[PDB]
């Protein structure tokens, strides 16, 4: 509308060409704008053809989003599933009561896809805050400790305690660390070794070797399967539980999953 | 040559060590990151009520960047402080704010993605305009420049929820204020530099004081730096008063003077002088006050409570409503009172509930909703108390105002809590209460304890304190208040140079006319005006009176004579 | 040193001393060099009236500075003025720009100097100053401060206040007493003390416009220049100002004098000169005043709250009306409230206003809000008999302490008023029943607390002549334009009397009567001819009415 | 409403909070049951609830706990037990 002003000399000497379709001019604004600047010049916004858009339901936003599900998979070196997704396309709508349906479904996909490829980096949440708190205590602990004052002596005391019961915690997630990660040396080792008894079938097979063949169909193989299999778990692809601990970390409405750590407290309310 | 006369470089200035230590809020330093590390729209504003710290993320983040701990596609970003108040400052044509900001643009998207911008208070990024502030809007949408924010509550919600398509380029980080123990950390972590500033030192009692006293006292602004502005201030007297005058670190009681230097409210750890008037309070008040030996004592030990220590930190000092006979000394007990620990008797506020035997008129000591005549004056008795948040609030005869304003006490008590038209909250913690009455009128303390009952609720007599009963005047110590009125007089007798030689027959006639046993003492000021005021001012300006003789007066067989 | 041209300096012209000494006012140097002295919120604010010594003060810590004696931090830093009436639409921030980054790149700690800063505030200084390598020192008024700091700054997170009210009489002379050698060489006369306090006092008292440091200095430098230019008394004097305050006000040196003996003794027919007989009255109000500022009465209550009744007509009003008149200077003062819509039971919140938010809120009340401004009227009460007893409730608050609430929840205050509280009552009555009415209908306690409850004498047959005749020295007054004289004569002045009394509104028709008649009938004579301005114009009483 | 068998925890409650307060000044006190059970004997009159117990602690407490404090005698640190009598209690 105002091109070049100084009164209107500007923004209006397309408005012969618009008429005789000399130009095509597809354009997109928003909807709370079209009657607040051009809709006051209705001279010119009768060479105007409106194409009204509505907001998507989840049924669809679902379709978008398993349809785009790869190009954040791509720029982030992580996967997604299609559980993420449905969540996602969820929540968005049921709880962040403020945009529209096609984009705050993808911002939690893809806020969740950033921290997860954040957390390959060398340390995993809930233990670098832990380690960070810890080198926070001891430095204050340390510098509080040269007091020629009286007033600090029960004001330090309770220091060295949360320093020590927040570093057995840090301890207790370091050793809990290890041990997942070097779990995942058997399970898939077995394979490392289930792969050679999927060749040992194959030469079974080669050498006629029937007695073998079943052995390792219905014996080795499965076995070393089941053995992975085990027991069912109560972190390289995003889940539809990261998706909430998105939306509650941002519109802080908690919607997790009660993540073992306060069942005990929501068990004990009443006392 | 584009972007370097509008703006700096935040990340060399942390790397020449000038910036202040961040302490702690690893969350949103974290949210922050895991937000501008994303892939479209990737644009952190940092939200939260003024004073919380909001940019100090962002040199937190800065610093994280210089010292390297930061995630893989986050280092060498080199954050820029960009800024718009001398871009579009001299420009007097048409399109010439367009060619700066399109260079700056340009600038920015020829280099890699390693420019990160930082705008400040990006609510001045909506005008310009004279089509401003909203070119910029494309780039934005496609993870070009990242253009980390920060505005306040208020500013954001009326700048830009009003342009909602541009708000959703934009995500939101609540970055809330810390609490008392986060606050002792950042106070602690920042005390080496003022030391370091002031040639003194500072005490660790001496923070953990100011980060209890100022969230006790200033309930107005916000944590964590309206601590260390305490500190910071002590820290200033303290090098006054070493220099230029021919023990030098500051105290946790330094604190406690600052934060009663201003404000008004006496919060100590009672120095001397204090505890000795404390002690000497219920025969220092009884020089004014002559009876009443029982209520005296229940408010000096409410005062002494109060400051001593041991006190409810919400609830208001004392919320004392005594009642009895006419003219017998309650309002002037209070006006004595407030005299006591002020010394300005006009310096508390009383509203005479008399004039409210009208429904409506309540709304004078609240206000007016949203949208009605008086809205934006407020109302009388929170304006009066958001300012002096120490006075002695009074309540004239509680018994006319028809049983409606009954509630609004009923919460103003017990909590020193009141909600004025603009939404805000006021604190009466510290503040007493005092409500006079008439109920009872001759009746027994059984008669008058009726009357209570059957006027108020059980909701409202549970609220208040002691409900303490007046005694009668005792026909001997009268003798006393006529002394107290012939004192006063002798007070308004000094810009010339006159006494009295008061004679005590005459006072003795004075305290027996005009007590009758219905009224009190109330006709004695007007009595003692006609009989010796008026009778003097026809004897001076008519000669045979003159400043310097010493006026004696008589007890002629008529009424009181000279 | 690139753009100094539009900003002058402080320390270097005190490397001359072509300033002025501030002795005085010592605390607010202290209190800025420390605000100055701190790490977050320095660069103070001065906060006062105009010419109250803003500038002063700055230039005594500037030379304080040039001496040396503050803290070695902020010593061997100098100070820089601004004149913003120089920079101003646009190029005023690229101005600006310009002076700021000469600060910028001067690389140190060069105070700086904004006055009256409200006009510069904009979001052009904040990122400069959020840095810490300027030091800016403004000034501006309160209530502008409060404009344009407060509603579109966000700013004054990082701006501390400072206050100078106002010096007090015995300051501004100690004040004057130090800056006097220099005039004695400007002009050099002589000086003396007397000359000095009656400025201060009467600065003071009577130019209510202008504040006292420099309002002082003005009339003392306008009375030595003027009495340097007389010479076309080789001293100044209590009298030598005097007659500047007089030739500035309008009022004379006389009355510029002891305002207590001198003026309680011109009580007397200088009131008669405007009100006619009724000296009784006069006497009795006399009195009153007098006892009343004596000094020996309680602090709390009104001035006077007499009251008067009886016939209508004798001048009741005109009574109030010549008393404003020489009390306060002034008798467009009284204001009168007709106490005849006050007779139903809720109108008495009229007078007041009660709540915020209903229909009368904004107007105020009729006696408040008339009274909170102007605190020196002489309120008048019509036909207080016809009042619901209900409103005296009001007046007995009044008359029993001198303050009242409004709605709006300001506190009015009648400690230096004048009550009067005229009425009709006793119609029948000489003295005998017309107080026992006036007991009986009110209540007989509230008159108790009123003074001397005086009735208006009537007036004598013979005594119209007198306000007739005031009458008629005014109206001569009227065609001064063509200098037409007029006549007198005792047969056609007393003939205004028995035609023009009708006792039941006394002599109110006695001006319009006499003017219509007078003015539109001989109106035509004054276009047709007949008469030229030496004229006694001849009015006789013809057999019926007053022809020429 | 209340049963005398249930004030019994609510005074223990307000001397909890009167003791987490007082730790400003790094005081406590040490109560006897004769005191900590004549206390809920004085929560009387069952019409206003539970406040009359909060004005009864500071009437019988603080007001005596201040006058010691400010007085001298009652220096910080040490605790101060208290101790009933037949009518009030002492310290
Ligand atoms: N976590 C923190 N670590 C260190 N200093 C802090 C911290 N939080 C606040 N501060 C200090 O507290 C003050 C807060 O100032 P700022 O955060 O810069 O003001 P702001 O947060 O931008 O609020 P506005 O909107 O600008 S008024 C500064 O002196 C900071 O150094
Ligand atoms: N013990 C006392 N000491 C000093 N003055 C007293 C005493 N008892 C009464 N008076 C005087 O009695 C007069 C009336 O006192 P007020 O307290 O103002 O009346 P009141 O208590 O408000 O009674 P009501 O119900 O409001 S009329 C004042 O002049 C007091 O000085
Ligand atoms: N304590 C003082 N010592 C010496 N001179 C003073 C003192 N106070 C006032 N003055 C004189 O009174 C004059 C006051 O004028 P200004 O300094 O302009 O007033 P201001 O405080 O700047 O406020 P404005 O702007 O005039 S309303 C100065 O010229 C001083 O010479
Ligand atoms: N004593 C008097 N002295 C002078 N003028 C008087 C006197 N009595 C009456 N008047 C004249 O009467 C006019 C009106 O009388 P006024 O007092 O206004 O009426 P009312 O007394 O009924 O209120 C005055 O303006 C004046 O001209």
């Amino acid at each position: 509308v105002g091109a070049g002003a100084t009164a209107m000399d500007a923004g209006n000497m397309i408005k012969p060409m618009l008429a005789r379709g000399e130009l095509r001019l597809v354009g997109a604004t928003t909807l709370d704008e079209y009657r607040k600047h051009i809709e006051k010049d209705a001279a010119l916004e009768r060479r105007f053809q409106q194409v009204y858009v509505g907001e998507p339901s989840v049924e669809d936003t679902i379709g978008i989003l398993r349809g785009l599900k790869d190009r954040y998979e791509v720029h982030h070196g992580v996967r997604i599933t299609d559980s993420a997704l449905v969540a996602a396309a969820t929540l968005s709508d049921r709880y962040i009561t403020a945009r529209f349906l096609p984009d705050k479904a993808i911002d939690l996909v893809d806020e969740a896809a950033s921290r997860l490829r954040m957390e390959i980096d060398s340390r995993p949440v809930e233990i670098d805050e832990v380690e960070r708190l810890v080198r926070r205590l001891e430095i204050e602990e340390m510098a509080l400790s040269k007091e020629e004052d009286e007033a600090s002596a029960e004001r330090l005391a309770k220091l060295r305690s949360e320093l020590a019961d927040q570093k057995e915690k840090l301890a207790e997630l370091t050793t809990r660390w290890q041990n997942e990660k070097n779990a995942i040396e058997i399970v898939r080792d077995l394979k490392e070794q289930l792969e050679a008894l999927r060749g040992e079938s194959e030469r079974a097979e080669r050498d006629g070797d029937l007695a073998k063949a079943a052995e390792l169909r219905y014996g080795r193989i499965p076995e070393v399967e089941k053995k992975l299999d085990a027991a069912l778990p109560q972190k390289e692809e995003v889940g539809p539980d990261d998706i909430a601990d998105v939306v509650s970390a941002w519109t802080g409405i908690p919607a997790g999953r009660l993540l073992e750590g306060e069942t005990a407290k929501l068990l004990r309310m009443e006392d | 040559q584009a972007l370097q006369k509008y703006s700096t470089d935040l990340t060399a200035r942390a790397r020449e060590g000038k910036l202040d230590p961040v302490i702690g809020r690893d969350n949103e330093i974290r949210r922050v990151v895991q937000v501008l590390s994303r892939r479209t729209k990737n644009n952190p504003v940092l939200i939260g009520e003024p004073g919380v710290g909001k940019t100090a993320i962002v040199e937190g983040l800065a610093q994280r960047i210089v010292a390297g701990d930061v995630p893989e596609s986050l280092r060498d970003k080199t954050i820029v402080a960009l800024d718009l108040g001398s871009m579009v400052a001299g420009s007097k044509y048409r399109g010439e704010f367009e060619e700066r900001l399109k260079a700056v643009l340009d600038d920015i998207k020829n280099s890699a993605g390693q420019i990160i911008t930082f705008i400040d208070e990006l609510h001045t990024i909506v005008g310009a305009g004279a089509d401003a502030g909203n070119m910029i809007k494309p780039m934005l949408a496609r993870g070009e420049l990242r253009l980390v924010g920060a505005t306040t509550l208020d500013e954001y919600r009326k700048h830009i929820e009003k342009d909602a398509a541009l708000e959703r380029r934009f995500q939101q980080v609540y970055v809330g204020e810390p609490s008392v123990e986060d606050t002792i950390g950042i106070l602690r972590g920042l005390k080496d530099r003022y030391e370091v500033h002031h040639g003194v030192r500072i005490t660790d009692s001496a923070l953990v004081a100011a980060a209890t006293l100022s969230d006790r006292y200033i309930t107005a602004r916000f944590l964590p730096d309206k601590a260390i502005d305490l500190v910071d201030e002590a820290a200033s007297r303290l090098r006054m008063e070493i220099d230029s005058r021919p023990k030098e670190e500051v105290g946790p009681d330094d604190i406690a003077d600052v934060v009663s230097a201003w404000t008004g409210i006496p919060a100590g750890r009672l120095l001397e002088g204090e505890t000795a008037k404390l002690l000497r309070m219920e025969d220092e008040l009884g020089k004014r006050v002559i009876g009443q030996k029982a209520a005296v004592t229940a408010v000096s030990d409410a005062v002494r409570r109060s400051r001593a220590g041991v006190s409810d930190p919400n609830r208001p000092t004392g919320a004392f409503m005594f009642l009895g006979p006419t003219g017998v000394g309650k309002t002037e007990l209070a006006k004595a009172l407030a005299d006591f620990l002020f010394d300005d008797e006009r310096a508390m506020v009383r509203i005479d509930m008399s004039e409210y035997g009208e429904k409506h008129t309540v709304a004078r000591l609240i206000g007016a909703p949203p949208g009605y005549v008086g809205y934006e004056a407020g109302g009388q008795l929170t304006e009066a108390v958001r300012r002096r948040p120490y006075t002695v609030v009074l309540f004239d005869e509680i018994e006319k105002a028809h049983p409606d304003v009954f509630d609004v006490l009923l919460q103003v008590l017990d909590e020193g809590r009141l909600t004025d038209g603009h939404g805000r909250t006021v604190d009466f913690r510290n503040t007493i209460l005092i409500l006079t009455s008439n109920l009872g009128s001759g009746g027994s303390a059984e008669q008058v304890l009726a009357a209570v009952r059957a006027t108020f609720k059980p909701e409202f007599i549970n609220r208040l304190d002691d409900v303490l009963i007046f005694e009668g005047l005792n026909p001997e110590e009268l003798v006393r208040i006529v002394d107290i009125q012939l004192a006063q007089l002798g007070k308004r007798l000094a810009q010339r140079r006159l006494q009295l030689q008061v004679s005590l027959p005459a006072k003795r006639w004075l305290a027996q006319r005009g007590f009758d046993p219905v009224y009190g003492a109330r006709p004695l000021r007007r009595l003692v005006q006609q009989a010796i005021g008026d009778q003097l001012a026809k004897m001076l300006l008519a000669g045979q009176v003159h400043d310097g003789d010493t006026v004696p007066v008589n007890v002629s067989p008529d009424a009181d004579s000279l």
